[PDB]
Order: C-alpha cells, then sequence, then structure tokens
RNA sequence: GAACUCGCUGUGAAGAUGCAGUGUACCCGCGGCAAGCUCAUCACAUCCUGGGGCUGAAGUAGGUCCCAAGGGUAUGGCUGUUCGCCAUUUAAAGUGGUACGCGAGUAUCUGCCGUGGGCGCUGGAGAACUGAGGGGGGCUGCUCCUAGUACGAGAGGACCGGAGUGGACGCAUCACUGGUGUUCGGGUUGUCAUGCCAAUGGCACUGCCCGGUAGCUAAAUGCGGAAGAGAUAAGUGCUGAAAGCAUCUAAGCACGAAACUUGCCCCGAGAUGAGUUCUCCCUGACCCUUUAAGGGUCCUGAAGGAACGUUGAAGACGACGACGUUGAUAGGCCGGGUGUGAGCUAACCGGUACUAAUGAACCGUGAGGCUUAACCU
RNA sequence: GUGAAGAGGGAAACAACCCAGACCGCCAGCUAAGGUCCCAAAGUCAUGGUUAAGUGGGAAACGCGGAAGAU
RNA sequence: CCCGGCGAGGGGAGUGAAAAAGAACCUGAAACCGUGUACGUACAAGCAGUGGGAGCACGCUUAGGCGUGUGACUGCGUACC
C-alpha cells in the first residue's frame, strides 16, 4: 500500500469510474481535445493510449473488443481507419497534456489533452 | 576487519547442496574503491569511507566532484564508512571484492527495510509513527554462496533490504 | 482577570505550572496518543530467575539468614466486585504508592510520539564522520563424549556451562505453505441496448462464482538474548604481628553475583560546550557620516540551494531520493515470464525518445571583525 | 500574645514559631532575633576538647545496637 | 478629465472659509484591526512589575554624561472581590 502502486485511487465506485472512464474517453476522441484536471488528465491518457495502440491492428476481434469498451457505433466506425494510419510511424506517445493554470471556481488545475498530430 | 556495500538483488529459496530448498538472500557485490582513509592524528580515528557503484555527473555537484578528485576516483552512489582492525593499512583507489569474506560464516548485514508510510494506531499499536525504512542490525548469519565471479553475495535467511535499497556487509564479530 | 501557561523534591483550608530548593529545554507550526476493560509507572518491605553464610547441607532436592527490581510474575468456573474459594500450567502467577493510578480514556491548555517553517553554529555552500548524551536486551526447557565418572563407607552422584534441539518477542523478506490482491482472465441468471442471429456493453454488493500478475500478509522461515573484558557487594582467601598463637589487614597482598558498565545496534554536535575531515566559489569601483565588526550608490549574481516539468519501493501536508534533451525519470510500443484459459494480461524484467520532461527566471558574493603566542620578513 | 484590625527581618517556603508596632523622604551609621565557605552579607577568627560516624544533617521506648520512610 | 466593468469606488481640476465639511456628510477619544517609525528578543523558566542598569537613535548645557522610546541583566516580588 502507497508504494509501487499503479494508477491514482480517485476514491468513487468501480463501476462509476470505469463508465466515467469510458465516457471521457469517447468524448475527447469525438471532439479530439479536451480540458480535464492533471490528476484526471494523466488517468485519461493511460486509459485511452491503449485503446489507440490496439487501433493498430485491424480485426474483428479488435472491432469487438474496441466497441465493448466504447459502446458508441460512430466512434468504433471511425477508429480503425483514421487514426491507425495518421500515426502508423509513431510508436506510443499519441496525445500530448499542456496545463491551464486553474478554475477560477473552485481552484480546479485544468489541462488541455489533444493528439499530438491535433489536425491533417 | 573490512566491509562492503551493494544492493538487495533479490530473495527466494533456492536449492541447497543436498537438494532442499533453503531461503537465501541475493546480494550483488561491487567493487568499492577505496577513497579516503582517517588517521588518528588529523582526525582523531582511523577508518576507511568507501563508494560504491558510479553516478552520472549530472547529480555530482563540482564541490563534490573536487572532492572526489582528492580521492582519486570516480563519483558512485555516496561514501560509506567503516572502521579499520587497528593493524594493517589499506592504500586510496584499490577495490575490493567478497574474496575473504568465506571464512567466519559470522557476517553481519546491515540495511533498510520495506517502504512503509506512517501507519495508524490500530493497525501498528493495536501514538502515530513509522516503521520500518530503519537500519537493520540482525546478526549471527551464515554465508551460503561465496562466488565471487557472479559478483553475489549469499548469507543465509533473508537480507534486511528493500528492492534496489542499498546495504552493507560486515566481519561481524558477535555471535 | 491577565499570561513571558516545563518536570521532580518540601510546605500548603491537604496531588501547587505561579510558594522555597533542584534539573531540563533554540523560537514558531502540522498530524496523532487523551495522563491531568485498555494503558502503564515506581519502592523492596523479594514469588521466581538466583549467588553466598549456617544447616539436623553426602549429590539433585531442599529449611533459615545477607544481596539483588536487570527481567517475568497466567488461563478458566462463583461476584458488579477489590478481595476471596476450586481445576491445569509454569520460574513465579510477589507486597505496596500513584485518591484498590487510570469515567473531558471545541481537549481551550499542559503532558508524550512522528514530522515541518525561521534562525545560530562568525565569508558562503556541499557532503563524510569522531562523538558526549539518550533508547532497544541481558528470557528459557531437553539431550550429548564429559558421566552412574570424580567426590562419596555403600547407595547417591559434578564442576561441565562446548555443541545441537523448541517455546514468548522484535527486526526482515514473499521465494517455498497459502489468504488478500473490486485495476488481469474465464463461467453464468434476469433486464435493456447495437436494423436482426451470433457476438458485445450497463444495472442487479465486483449481479453471483472459478483462479490469479505485482505488492501486503501469518499459517513460512532467516538472526537473536552471546562469548569476552573492566569494575564489584556478600563470600572465599597465599604469607603474616600488635598480643613467642590466630587473623581478609595492622605489613606484603588475590579470587569473587546472574547485581553495574562495556561488549551489538538506533537517534544523536540546537551537545548554544553549537565538534572534526575534505572539496568548490566570491579576489570591482565610487560617495557620505555623528567615524566604525559605520552606512549608502552603480555594476557584479560566483559556488551552492530551492519553485516549477517527469517522477519513486518517501510521503496526510511537510520532507527525502532519481531524471530533466549531454535521456529510460514517467507514459505508451516491442520482446520475455506469470496469470487466466489459441487470445486479454494491471502492478513482474530487457530494449525503444514515439510523447511528457526546455530555453529560461529567483535567493545566494565582491576576501570575511577584534585580542594574545610561535614561525620568514 | 498573635491574627481579627501591624508592616518588616530570621527559620526553604509555612496563619498560629522567634525578633520586632511602619508619618514621609534621604546611595549614613549602630543594633534585636538570626548568621559570618559560597549561592547570600559578614571571622574559612582564637583558646582545649568530643565527633573518623557524613552521626552531624530523622526518628522513640527498650537492651553501641535499636535505625526501617518518604518512590 | 482619468482609472474602473457603459457599475460601485477612487484620484486630479474647480466651487466651497474649510471637501482633515462630499450626500454613511458638526466636532470625532477608547475598546478592536493594520502600516511605518526607535529598541529588545530565536540557550532561556513562573501574577510579567519594582529600584539599579551598559547599549542602542534624537534634541539638548552645541560634549561636560540631561531627558525622551525600550530594556540584555541583576536582588526582590505567590491577581481583585
Amino acid at each position: 500500500m502507497r508504494h509501487r502502486k499503479s494508477g491514482r485511487q480517485l476514491n468513487r465506485n468501480s463501476s462509476h469510474r470505469q463508465a466515467m472512464f469510458r465516457n471521457m474517453a469517447g468524448s475527447l476522441v469525438r471532439h479530439e481535445i479536451i480540458k480535464t484536471t492533471l490528476p484526471k488528465a494523466k488517468e485519461l491518457r493511460r486509459v485511452v493510449e491503449p485503446l489507440i495502440t490496439l487501433a493498430k491492428t485491424d480485426s474483428v476481434a479488435n472491432r469487438r473488443l474496441a466497441f465493448a469498451r466504447t459502446r458508441d457505433n460512430e466512434i468504433v466506425a471511425k477508429l480503425f481507419n483514421e487514426l491507425g494510419p495518421r500515426f502508423a510511424s509513431r510508436a506510443g506517445g499519441y496525445t500530448r497534456i499542456l496545463k491551464c493554470g486553474f478554475r477560477a471556481g473552485d481552484n480546479a488545475p485544468m489541462a488541455y489533452i489533444e493528439l499530438v498530430d491535433r489536425s491533417e | 576487519m573490512i566491509g562492503l556495500v551493494g544492493k538487495k538483488v533479490g530473495m527466494t529459496r533456492i536449492f541447497t547442496e543436498d537438494g532442499v530448498s533453503i531461503p537465501v538472500t541475493v546480494i550483488e557485490v561491487e567493487a568499492n574503491r577505496v577513497t579516503q582513509v582517517k588517521d588518528l592524528a588529523n582526525d582523531g580515528y582511523r577508518a576507511i569511507q568507501v563508494t560504491t557503484g558510479a553516478k552520472k555527473a549530472n547529480r555530482v555537484t563540482k564541490p563534490e566532484a573536487g572532492h572526489f578528485a582528492k580521492a582519486g576516483v570516480e563519483a558512485g552512489r555516496g561514501l560509506w564508512e567503516f572502521r579499520l582492525a587497528e593493524g594493517e593499512e589499506f592504500t586510496v583507489g584499490q577495490s575490493i571484492s567478497v574474496e575473504l569474506f568465506a571464512d567466519v560464516k559470522k557476517v553481519d548485514v546491515t540495511g533498510t527495510s520495506k517502504g512503509k508510510g506512517f501507519a495508524g494506531t490500530v493497525k501498528r499499536w493495536n501514538m502515530a509513527g513509522q516503521m520500518g525504512n530503519e537500519r537493520v542490525t540482525v546478526q549471527s548469519l551464515d554465508v551460503v554462496r561465496v562466488d565471487a565471479e557472479r559478483n553475489l553475495l549469499l548469507v543465509k535467511g533473508a537480507v534486511p533490504g528493500a528492492t534496489g535499497s542499498d546495504l552493507i556487509v560486515k566481519p561481524a564479530v558477535k555471535a
């Protein structure tokens, strides 16, 4: 405990935290850029990078797993077709995070997460 | 007489020579270069402080670089003191390995423990403090494997050292 | 009512933070422990571990006295019970003070532990240590050549304490025994959803179960209570008068308890008595005054440190360690292994700059004050 | 007699013990009780001894012992 | 006129004797909260004051040792009803 542990706790319900991660990943991939707090931003990057890495291999099983973890027909349809070839040369680090100060409402740090290519 | 400083590679139950799985510690033996030797006149006592490992120059600042240049050896993980046997004196620059340690079978081991956070009173006393991460003085250990080719020192039982933590082994006199 | 709100001893319309004596403590904070059945502390006026005298002490085993608090000094059946009665152990389940000690067991405050900010150690910074001083513990059953041997009339029956073998406890690690390991995999009931089957996902405690990566765990084992040394009380004494003897003492002049210290280790130079070793750096100018460890202005911003960026087997916050484009510090990818069941693989290991770790900025100096002594001038 | 309704000085503080009744001020001296190795001020004074026990510096009655006490 | 948010508020100019009279509007002390001034304090124990007191800045008799502000320290000192 408190030593050699991967993934910040973010005290919440397990199913609730999984659903929030799925929704946040879907929103970010749809919008190509999101504004999220750094503690959640790091978890977002850690949980989203595996999906884009797996998107490189196009197969029925891979598409089924992507839909299972995403539950959005449009997101799966656009995946395996555009992000894959765009970052074919790149191996890892498909996204970047830049800090944007803090939220005035509740002094909450915020950060922009966006694809490294970001366009084209 | 002379001690060594290294790290805990691992701790597993290895088969004995007879063929029985016995707990044994895996301790690497790194060549500890002699950096400075104390004298009873200049400083009041005689003892040798040595260094182990090799750290990049970025971490070491230039005053420490000059100190090591005085020592005549490259900067390493740090400096560890060792009491001299009050007899023969070593030379600055040379390094030593397990070598003669296979002649006592009573060598002592010193080191830290698991990284454990400040625990609650109930779980630690059943009054808030820390357990572990303290120097350990377990003694009366017996050496098992003294293979110097692998630069690994193995002793009977377990070793007081966390994964990747520094530790020392000395030719104890107690039992 | 106001506080610049320490401990012990003595007095006290009687447990004194405010009285007399005595000891300790750099100033200011954060998180806990609640003293004002759990938790303990102290004296011996001693239950044992015991060692020494006497013994109606042949040896074990004992009876009485002298020393010893270093350590321990139970579990059950009756009371609310202290106490007390019965069963089984052990070395014992010891006697007393603390209002049989302990019922604040918005704590404002004092008291104890972990951890920080300011400053001092006299030019600054970096580490490495001597180290006074405080703390952890001196636990224990059995066997073996010694040994049915010396001593002892026979019988009885050693100094031995050298070796191994269990137990209560702390320290240490998950590799063997497994548990946990809702972040890994598989089976599956009801309902909803993907145009529909198959196939997938949410809710029903992770819907309910079968295993389990890394880490943590005791039910697992590794070390252990030294030996030795100094000093010892009682006791035991080699030789020996005053007092033609004796005598532990008057002369010469020793051994000696498990009781004290050291011997092993933790913290520790805030030890203000502020310690020692080494290394790197600062080697400008000008002005004024009440005339000196004086002040002020321009330039300089060195060594070193820290706030940010990646972070950790360090962490409540602080704080410590590593990396920071002169790169494996974190994330991801490949490979290997485990798990699950040809696939997924979180946390296990090697490689990879593919991404994040920048350029920069801030604090920090301009030779270090005075007095005495030895060295070349 | 004290306090009640007298301060002050000595005894470690101590309301009950001892000296001693403050008009005020003054950087003078002399004394009461009590002390003159200091803290804390004064002789480490002088004469002849007891005490060798830290009794002094806490302990009766009883026959030098009695003596064990304030963590 | 300007800052400010096209507000509130404030600052210049002017009126106004006076704006240290501005619509919270005569004069505006204390309790309570700040800044600067001069001094002390980070090895020192208790009704926090009393006499002594070197130093630290200023004006003075232009020193001649005077006071103002303070007290490192010293002996003493156990709130009121």
